């Protein structure tokens, strides 16, 4: 019966504002203490703040990373909790949950990034004897500093698919993405076979074909 | 205060695990302790509250306890089911705060465990000649999907310039991950070696590269 409908939130430059709202049903919201909790991608739960019921004074508490910057209020006539996010930092990027912390909403995503469209830099990860275990050599391509997702990587125009492993991108503190694609091949074909990675970054209309050669 | 949990826990269906949660400052009995279950892509569920209480709809396989001896709260799950595979967070109240544990990844084993394969690439000379330097550490084929990655410059732990992905499930149902260390060309050449250290189920694979090899 309890419902917590989050809304608001999206992209925003650092230093901007965003208001989140949490609509509640199934419990007398006026008599309830409400909290905000956030979770950065791949990270843990971090308490943001709490407002207490207007019966108990209705004053607010805040975690240290959001003091002076975030404001929590409530319109318990409309059964709505608010999180006023000012002075946004990229470190605020997280899914934001409103809680009563027994019950949890589904969360809204807030992404704070100064990044804009940028094609990747592609560098070869050349096979050496320090890439070779057994008779198998590892070679790849480093796909550096692009935005936004996604990037597609094929090898030899898709004719080489065995032993190919493209790794999910890391999201860097700079707001740009980096990505690696590696392929394992017989070391005996480094002298006989040409290896080229094809990196396609459609958001920037960029495609890069990088030849990867033995050291 | 902080609440410290083990990074990950794993066991087979039907067996029993326990996740601990140690309070750093102040008494653990001082304040109520709650436990939340978080499945992939899902909002958290309260599974234990007020130290040992189960909300309605939570099976008695889930049990919570307190040990003043080690200033620890613990969550225990008997007869593990597939649906128990999730991340588990403890949390308690402070003199006016709200503290969450770091979280614990619980894997319900559905295939044999598998050690990570680690391949470390030095900076390409193409990148070095563009005044950049990135060390690429590729980790794949490990199960359960829970690793910690550390870096070393010679023998010293690297404290900045490290970006690491969370584990991603590959098509063979094992997991992959990536760590990157950014340097300038001067830093790269001024050290005898750099190391990527991958810890998986209490054991570590270290790969080293050197500007001279």
């Amino acid at each position: 019966e309890v419902q917590l409908v989050e809304s608001g939130g999206g992209l925003v430059k650092p230093g901007g504002s965003l208001r989140l709202s949490c609509a509640a049903s199934g419990f007398t919201f006026s008599n309830a203490w409400m909290s905000w909790v956030r979770q950065a991608p791949g990270k843990g739960l971090e308490w943001v703040g709490r407002i207490k019921s207007k019966t108990d004074g209705g004053t607010t508490d805040y975690a240290a990373p959001v003091k002076g910057r975030f404001t929590i209020s409530r319109d318990d006539s409309k059964n709505t909790l608010y999180l006023q996010m000012n002075s946004l930092k990229t470190e605020d990027t997280a899914v934001y949950y409103c809680t009563t912390f027994d019950y949890w909403g589904q969360g809204t995503l807030v992404t704070v990034s100064s990044a804009s469209t940028k094609g990747p830099s592609v560098f070869p990860l050349a096979p050496s004897s320090k890439s070779t275990s057994g008779g198998t050599a590892a070679l790849g391509c480093l796909v550096k500093d692009y935005f936004p997702e996604p990037v597609t990587v094929s090898w030899n125009s898709g004719a080489l698919t065995s032993g190919v492993h493209t790794f999910p991108a890391v999201l860097q503190s700079s707001g740009l993405y980096s990505l690696s694609s590696v392929v394992t091949v017989p070391s005996s074909s480094l002298g006989t076979q040409t290896y080229i990675c094809n990196v396609n970054h459609k958001p920037s209309n960029t495609k890069v074909d990088k030849k990867v050669e033995p050291k | 205060f902080m609440l410290t949990q083990p990074h990950s826990v794993s066991e087979s269906p039907g067996k029993t695990v326990t996740i601990s949660c140690t309070r750093s400052s102040g008494s653990i009995a001082s304040n109520y302790v709650q436990w939340y279950q978080q499945r992939p892509g899902s909002s958290p569920t309260t599974v234990i509250y007020e130290d040992n209480q189960r909300p309605s709809g939570v099976p008695d396989r889930f049990s919570g306890s307190i040990d003043s001896s080690s200033n620890s709260a613990s969550l225990t799950i008997s007869g593990l089911k597939t649906e128990d595979e999730a991340d588990y967070y403890c949390q308690s109240y402070d003199s006016s705060n709200q503290v969450f544990g770091g979280g614990t990844k619980l894997t319900v084993l559905g295939q044999p465990k598998a050690a990570p394969s680690v391949t470390l690439f030095p900076p390409s000379s193409e990148e070095l000649q563009a005044n950049k330097a990135t060390l690429v550490c590729l980790i794949s084929d490990f199960y359960p999907g829970a690793v910690t990655v550390a870096w070393k410059a010679d023998s010293s732990p690297v404290k900045a310039g490290v970006e690491t992905t969370t584990p991603s499930k590959q098509s063979n149902n094992k997991y992959a991950a990536s760590s990157y260390l950014s340097l300038t060309p001067e830093q790269w050449k001024s050290h005898r070696s750099y190391s990527c250290q991958v810890t998986h189920e209490g054991s570590t694979v270290e790969k080293t590269v050197a500007p001279t090899e």
